[PDB]
C-alpha cells in the first residue's frame, strides 16, 4: 500500500481516526502534520503471490558476451539480433521462459504460448 | 484405506483433505485492514452485493478483509459457512464476522472488532494464522496420495 | 413467525431488481416458503436452513444475472433439491466448467512423485528372474580396488550389488 511521508519533518505517516466525522487521516507523532486519505485501504499483506518477471535490463545487456544469441525476429524491429535468458526471479517453483532483448530497440519479447504480458 | 473403499479414486481425496492440517493460513491469499465507518454500506465496491444478505435476513469501524482462493478450497472439501462458522467460533461474539458463497467472483471474509483499537487489530491479526485448525490433525502437513 | 424475513427476501428480490414482473410475485414467492418452511424445522436447523435459503438468495444478485431470473424457472422445481448438495453446483454459468475445471487441477496435485529409471535387459534378477533392473553408478571404494554397482528390480524390490 503506498505510504506517504510528509513536508518539513520528513517521517512516517501513521493512520488515526476522525471520529466527529467518521473518516481516515495520516499524520506525524514526532511533528503536527496531518492529511487526509487518498484511499481506504491501510495495510495489505500478501501471502499467495502471482509473480512472473524479467530482469534489471540497462540496455547494455547487448554489451555484455556471457549472454546467448537467438535467432526470433523482434515482434517490431525485426532485427534477429537477440540476447536471451530465464526468467530472473531465481525461485524454485518458477519456469523456464525464456525473455529476448532485441538488441536494436530494447524491446522484450517472451517465448511463451500459454499466457501473454505487456511486461 | 478401509477394506472397501480402498480403489477409489476420489474417496482417496476425501480422506486426504480430511488428515491434512489445514490452517486458516493455507487458503488465505491476502489479509487487508480497511477504514470502513458505516457498518451498513461498504467502501468496497466489489462487496455491495454481501452486505445486503447479511442485513436482509455498535461494533467498531476497523474493518479486516480476508481473500481465500476458490482453488485451495476445493482441495480440501471446504465452503465458505465452514470457514466462517469456525472463525466466528473462536474469538465467539465478540468478533463481529461475515462472510461471502460459494459463487462469487472473489470471496471475503469481513470481520470487525467490539482507545487503540488499531493494535488490538493485530494481536487478532496473527491469531487468524498460526493458531486456528480449519479440518486436519496438527502435525501432518502435505497428504500425497499413490498407488 | 420470522417467516417475514423469509417473505420480504423473496417477494422483494424477486421482483425489485427490476419492475417487470407485476403479480406473478404473488405466486413465486408464496409458493416457494412453505417448502423452505416446511423444511425450515422452526429451530433444529438452528441456521442450517437459513444458511441454504439465506445463501441461495444470494446467488441471485450475482454475476448470473441474464439467468437470474429464473426464478422464472425451469421447473423453479429446484429448491426441494436446494435442500440437498444443496443443487448449488446448480447456480452459476459456465463458470461451473472452471470449478469442475479446477477440480482435475487438483487431483494431480494429491499424487506424488513417480520413481522413472531406464530399465536395462542386460540382468538377472533372482525375484522374477526378469529383464527390468535398473541401477545406479557408485560409489564406496572407486577404482583401485573397484566401484560399487547398485542394481535394483523395480518389479520385485530386492537390491544387490556387485564389485
Ligand atoms: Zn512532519
Ligand atoms: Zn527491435
Ligand atoms: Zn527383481
Amino acid at each position: 500500500t503506498t505510504f506517504r511521508f510528509c513536508r518539513d519533518c520528513n517521517n512516517m505517516l501513521y493512520p488515526r481516526e476522525d471520529k466527529e466525522n467518521n473518516r481516515l487521516l495520516f499524520e506525524c507523532r514526532t511533528c503536527s502534520y496531518v492529511e487526509e486519505a487518498g484511499s481506504p485501504l491501510v495495510y495489505r499483506h500478501e501471502l499467495i503471490t502471482n509473480i512472473g518477471e524479467t530482469a534489471g535490463v540497462v540496455q547494455d545487456i547487448g554489451s555484455d558476451p556471457t549472454l546467448p544469441r537467438s535467432d526470433r525476429e523482434c515482434p517490431k524491429c525485426h532485427s534477429r539480433e537477440n540476447v536471451f535468458f530465464q526468467s530472473q526471479q531465481r525461485r524454485k517453483d518458477t519456469s523456464m521462459v525464456l525473455f529476448f532483448v532485441c538488441l536494436s530497440c530494447s524491446h522484450i519479447f517472451t517465448s511463451d504460448q500459454k499466457n501473454k504480458r505487456t511486461q | 484405506l478401509e477394506p472397501g473403499h480402498a480403489a477409489d479414486q476420489e474417496q482417496a481425496k476425501l480422506i486426504r483433505s480430511a488428515i491434512e492440517h489445514t490452517t486458516l493460513k493455507s487458503v488465505t491469499i491476502a489479509s487487508e485492514i480497511y477504514y470502513d465507518p458505516d457498518p451498513r454500506s461498504t467502501v468496497i465496491p466489489e462487496d455491495e452485493e454481501i452486505i445486503q444478505l447479511h442485513f436482509s435476513l455498535q461494533q467498531s469501524p476497523w474493518l479486516l478483509r480476508l481473500e481465500l482462493d476458490r482453488a485451495a478450497m476445493n482441495d480440501k472439501d471446504l465452503t465458505m459457512g465452514q470457514v466462517g462458522e469456525r472463525i466466528k467460533q473462536t474469538f465467539k461474539n465478540d468478533l463481529f464476522v461475515i462472510w461471502s458463497e460459494d459463487n462469487d467472483e472473489k470471496l471475503i471474509i469481513r470481520c470487525r472488532v467490539v482507545a487503540e483499537e488499531d493494535h488490538m487489530l493485530k494481536k487478532i491479526e496473527n491469531t487468524m494464522l498460526e493458531n486456528i485448525t480449519l479440518r486436519g490433525v496438527e502435525n501432518i502437513e502435505r497428504v500425497v496420495m499413490m498407488k | 413467525k420470522l417467516r417475514d424475513q423469509v417473505l420480504k427476501a423473496l417477494y422483494d428480490v424477486l421482483a425489485k431488481e427490476s419492475e417487470h414482473p407485476p403479480q406473478s410475485i404473488l405466486h413465486t414467492a408464496k409458493a416457494i416458503e412453505s417448502e423452505m418452511n416446511k423444511v425450515n424445522n422452526c429451530d433444529t436447523n438452528e441456521a442450517a436452513y437459513k444458511a441454504r435459503y439465506r445463501i441461495i438468495y444470494s446467488n441471485v444478485i450475482s454475476k448470473n444475472n441474464p439467468d437470474l431470473k429464473h426464478k422464472i424457472a425451469n421447473g423453479d422445481i429446484t429448491p426441494e433439491f436446494l435442500a440437498t448438495c444443496d443443487a448449488k453446483d446448480l447456480a452459476p454459468a459456465p463458470l461451473k466448467q472452471k470449478i469442475e475445471e479446477i477440480a482435475k487441477q487438483n487431483l494431480y496435485n494429491a499424487q506424488g512423485a513417480t520413481i522413472e529409471r531406464s530399465v536395462t535387459d542386460r540382468f538377472t534378477c533372482g525375484k522374477c528372474k526378469e529383464k527390468k533392473v535398473s541401477y545406479y553408478q557408485l560409489q564406496t571404494r572407486s577404482a583401485d580396488h573397484p566401484l560399487t554397482t547398485f542394481c535394483t528390480c523395480e518389479a520385485c524390490g530386492n537390491r544387490w550389488k556387485f564389485s
